[PDB]
């Protein structure tokens, strides 16, 4: 399905690397809170869209 | 030499026999075309060699026997005193390169300060090798080497001179430490001892860039040791100690 | 290397992933058009191997028929022979050339592109120590097929290409001709520091006759002329852009995202509907150093050129030399942008011999244009041969000349970085760059030492020695000399004793340096508490307290010894009275040989301003407060009218009835 | 501006007998006053 988010918002690529998946499965956790604030700390143009 | 060593035995009439003339003048030019294809001769020499003894016939890099075979003889000459300059260079910047310390620890607080090393071993392989720079100077033959001289020769000068006003500073620093190490000597003159600590951090920098630069040569020119703090501390060496007298 | 820069200096990198994508991008780009490049080249001399060998057959076939007409015969087949070797040698020689460079393509493009895409933001010496201290070493290592010869500068353009464009206007350190040939194949294109107008000029000369719609971010027609350059493709020049924070210009001209990059645009296009950009930008930031936000730097890219010591002092350097060695500079520059229809007319002609052959089709012996169009085409390869080594000792003698004039112009550059951060003080002193290169071809052009004009207002030039090494060392002075003049001309007396100072300290620091013990002492505030030791017309009670802080210099701690030895005369001296010549006598200031500024810093400040004088004076001549005689004619109409005569006015004085005297006296 | 903006190009297209002269008491140097590329590129002398 890379795709789906291949055609989604304005994209700050990252294609896959690993720890990228292991962010991801975090806010996957994540993402079912209310008030689900994922605060994607770090440096922009990296990856976070 | 086998080809020639069975011409030996044989002996006809002279137009025959002077393939054995030619063979023999070969040899004889050969020993100087051996000494050139010796690689010791840098190949610039050998080259303005060849722009003197005609060998034109090599002005290509490429020096086919076809092409490569008096003044020859004179030439190799100058390209082994090139060799044997380049002999005397070589120990000394890989020896040099080699420069390695000696910081025998002192007692209180064990810092590792150089006195097995500014014996004169330090001094003295600089001295004896600024000596033979100089000799090569006047040997005819380090004419390329003698920037290189010139360039050591300073290094070597500064390094030296270095060594000896840090051990100055390292003595009366020492005898200073050996004063006020602490307590009482502190009573009268706090003036004095205040500075005590940061002097002895100071002596305590000087053991870290001696002890990471463990070349003598990157020591003397080692970190704040290329930075004149020895006058300072030299300073605040002699001013102490004669108020210590007068209070005496 | 971010890290240690920004930590070093102020300016701020910020590293993406787009980056490393970027740099993926620019590796495809290069690897591929290089392939493409060479491919392009090899078909020619691969063609006329077939005719060749069909041709050699065919008259191999006549000699082996043949076993006085018959000589005549063989004659002209030798020559023939002879001739179609000599060609396809080095037809056969070009394409393992090709072959070669396709072998080292891969790893020497690796290292031209991760050098082109990543060293602009820094330093020459991080540029350096990134480069060829990490990364060579780490394609030696991983050993990808490569040159180690390698200059990636000379792999984005060429001696001609470079010869242009500083013909062009640009400077001529590696820093600018490195950051020319980055834009010229910039991508994101990079922001270009320029706070001295360099890189306008060399955009300028260069970069116009396509129509330069030159603009700053102040309208919002702005978008739409970006728009009519998209329709016409114009180089659109900025001017310092980062005067402001804007969020539309992104999507414009900063090439978003990046994965692989095979699909940058720089012109007109078919498909293109959106209408971001059509047309390859220009952008001049004359702030030295901007600011952005990671987000925002992720987004575009940015390149160095501010001037520096040796950047400034290359330009100069280059102007002293083809001043003084305009001969071999001539030499070079002709033969260099000659060379292309040298190389032209040799495979102008071996096409023309081909085309003899592509007449040829059935005749040898007969087609005998191959004869005539063989024997040019074999004595046109004299024609390069001499060039380039000619080329290369005249290189030589440039880097010869370079560092002859290396001392005067560092000395000369030197004294121009002073003058520059000493405009920081603003109306006793500022003048142009140009105005100052004008007052720098005054010192070194019109120096009657280096001419023979004794007949000058120039008596401290040699006026009788044109030779070179007199012209060294004197015209090594007479740019400074003409330069603290001129300066002097807008100057205060007030002040120049104050540029004499740091002019000497700063030539000692380029000799030297007085170090942070004895400047910082001399900046300092010069009193520690008093010390009841000076007794008492010896010293004052608050010069107690500032002999006491000398006594702990190494230079200067020896001064209680001093005291009490010489207490007859240092009681003399601060009782008030004032030799001058020898104010103190030189026994403690051989006791010392002090630096000739501290001493009296704690003890002695009217013989201390008088010692400044005196020892400017022994360095720089007596002439440096001695005031501007205001002249009428010459320090006037010296220079020229584009540059426009105006006057500083004490209060009541005019000049206007002296300038319509002036103008009835000429 | 609207004085030096034309002398830019206007004094370098001049014709050369062409001597034009300014005077100005120059205000305090950190008080209101003139930009710097004025005389940057022009002739100046001082009086006492």
């Amino acid at each position: 399905k890379l795709r789906e988010y291949n055609e989604s918002n304005a994209v700050m690529d990252l294609v896959l690397f690993q720890q990228a998946m292991e962010h991801v499965t975090r806010i996957a956790r994540i993402i079912d809170l209310p008030r689900g604030n994922a605060m994607l700390v770090g440096v922009g143009g990296s990856g976070k869209q | 030499y086998q080809n020639q060593s069975k011409k030996l035995p044989k002996l006809r009439d002279w137009p025959a026999y002077n393939a054995c003339r030619k063979t023999i003048d070969d040899f004889l030019e050969m020993l100087p075309l051996f000494q050139a294809l010796t690689h010791k001769s840098m190949r610039e020499r050998h080259w303005k060699e060849v722009m003197r003894v005609t060998g034109h016939e090599l002005n290509l890099a490429e020096d086919h026997f076809k092409l490569q075979h008096e003044d020859i003889e004179d030439l190799t000459g100058a390209a082994v005193k090139e060799e044997i300059i380049e002999v005397k260079l070589n120990q000394l910047k890989a020896d040099w390169a080699t420069a390695n310390l000696a910081l025998a620890e002192y007692k209180n607080r064990g810092p590792v300060i150089l006195k097995p090393s500014d014996t004169s071993e330090l001094m003295e392989k600089l001295e004896e090798s600024q000596m033979t720079l100089g000799s090569m100077a006047t040997n005819r033959y380090s004419a390329p080497f003698r920037d290189e001289v010139q360039a050591w020769s300073i290094k070597l000068s500064t390094v030296s001179e270095i060594i000896e006003q840090w051990l100055m500073v390292q003595s009366m620093w020492q005898y200073m430490e050996a004063v006020f190490s602490g307590g009482d000597i502190v009573k009268q003159l706090p003036q004095e001892a205040k500075r005590f600590l940061n002097i002895d951090k100071n002596f305590m920098k000087i053991v870290s860039n001696a002890l990471e630069t463990q070349n003598v040569i990157n020591t003397c020119f080692g970190n704040e040791l290329m930075k004149n703090m020895l006058p300072h501390l030299h300073e605040q060496l002699e001013m102490c100690q004669k108020s210590l007298s007068a209070y005496l | 290397a971010s890290e240690r820069f920004k930590e070093a200096f102020r300016r701020y990198n910020y590293t993406t992933p787009k980056s490393y994508l970027e740099l993926i991008s620019l590796y495809k780009m290069l690897l591929q058009l290089k392939r493409d490049d060479l491919r392009r080249s090899k078909e020619r001399l691969e063609n006329g191997i077939d005719k060749i060998a069909q041709a050699a057959a065919q008259v191999t076939d006549l000699q082996r028929v043949l076993k006085d007409r018959t000589a005549r015969k063989a004659q002209m087949a030798e020559r023939l022979i002879n001739g179609l070797s000599g060609e396809n040698t080095r037809w056969g020689a070009e394409i393992k050339r090709l072959e070669s460079l396709e072998g080292r393509l891969v790893g020497d493009v690796l290292i031209a592109s991760a050098f082109v895409s990543y060293a602009g933001p820094f330093n020459m010496q991080f540029r350096k120590s990134l480069v060829d201290e990490k990364w060579l070493p780490d394609i030696i290592e991983r050993q990808i097929p490569m040159t180690q010869g390698i200059r990636p500068l000379d792999l984005l353009t060429d001696d001609a290409t470079k010869a242009k464009w500083a013909n062009e206007g640009l400077p001529t350190d590696p820093l600018s001709v490195e950051n020319g040939a980055i834009m010229s194949n910039a991508s994101r294109w990079a922001l270009m520091i320029d706070p001295q107008l360099q890189g306008i000029k060399w955009i300028i000369n260069k970069e116009t006759n396509n129509g330069l719609v030159i603009i700053q971010q102040s309208q919002p027609k702005y978008i739409d002329q970006v728009i009519n350059c998209i329709e016409n493709g114009w180089p659109l020049l900025i001017e310092n852009l980062p005067v402001d924070i804007d969020a539309v210009l992104d999507p414009v001209i900063g090439k978003m995202t990046i994965k692989k990059g095979r699909n940058i645009i720089m012109k007109i296009g078919d498909a293109e509907v959106q209408y971001d950009s059509r047309f390859r930008l220009y952008l001049q930031t004359k702030l030295s150093n901007p600011h952005f936000k990671p987000e925002v730097a992720a987004q575009t890219t940015l390149v160095n050129f501010c001037v520096t010591e040796k950047g400034l002092e290359d330009q100069l350097l280059a102007l002293v030399v083809d001043h003084e060695r305009p001969d071999l500079q001539e030499q070079a520059a002709g033969l260099v942008r000659s060379l292309n229809e040298y190389n032209i007319t040799l495979v102008e002609l071996e096409n023309n011999l081909l085309f003899n052959l592509a007449n040829a089709t059935g005749n040898i012996l007969e087609n005998i244009e191959l004869i005539e169009g063989l024997e040019e085409t074999k004595r046109t390869a004299v024609e390069i041969e001499e060039k380039v080594k000619l080329a290369k000792q005249t290189e030589i003698q440039i880097a010869k000349a370079r560092e002859v004039y290396r001392p005067v112009a560092t000395r000369g550059s030197l004294t121009y970085f002073l003058i520059d951060n000493l405009n920081a003080l603003d109306r006793v002193y500022h003048y142009s760059m140009a105005n100052f290169v004008f007052v720098l071809k005054k010192g070194m052009d019109m120096t009657p030492g280096g001419k023979d004009e004794s007949k000058v207002p120039l008596a401290e030039r040699l006026n009788q020695e044109v030779d070179l090494d007199k012209r060294v060392e004197l015209l090594v002075e007479t740019t400074c000399f003409v330069l603290i003049g001129y300066v002097a001309q807008g100057l205060f007396e007030r002040h120049k004793l104050i540029v004499a100072t740091q002019l000497c300290m700063q030539i000692l620091r380029s000799r030297g340096e007085l170090h942070y013990a004895k400047f910082e002492y001399l900046l300092r505030g010069p009193k520690v508490m008093g010390a009841d030791n000076p007794l008492h017309d010896w010293v004052s009670d608050s010069v107690w307290g500032s002999v006491q802080a000398l006594k702990e210099l190494d230079d200067y701690q020896g001064l209680p010894e001093d005291l009490i030895g010489s207490s007859k005369r240092w009681r003399e001296w601060m009782e008030l009275e004032r030799p001058e010549d020898e104010p103190l006598p030189g026994d403690w200031k051989r006791m010392q040989e002090f630096d000739k500024l501290l001493l009296f810093r704690a003890l002695r400040p009217d013989r201390l301003t008088s010692a400044m004088g005196r020892f400017v004076t022994n360095m720089l001549g007596a002439k440096y407060v001695t005031s501007q005689p205001y002249d009428l004619e010459r320090s006037y109409q010296d220079a020229s009218p584009g540059t426009p005569i105006f006057v500083f006015l004490s209060p009541g004085v005019d000049v206007a009835g002296s300038v319509e005297a002036l103008g009835k006296k000429l | 501006n609207q004085l030096d903006k034309k002398v830019d190009k206007l004094v370098e297209g001049a014709h050369p007998d062409f001597r034009l002269f300014l005077s100005a008491e120059p205000p305090p140097s950190l008080e209101r006053g003139l930009p710097i590329s004025l005389l940057q590129n022009s002739i100046k002398l001082t009086n006492e």
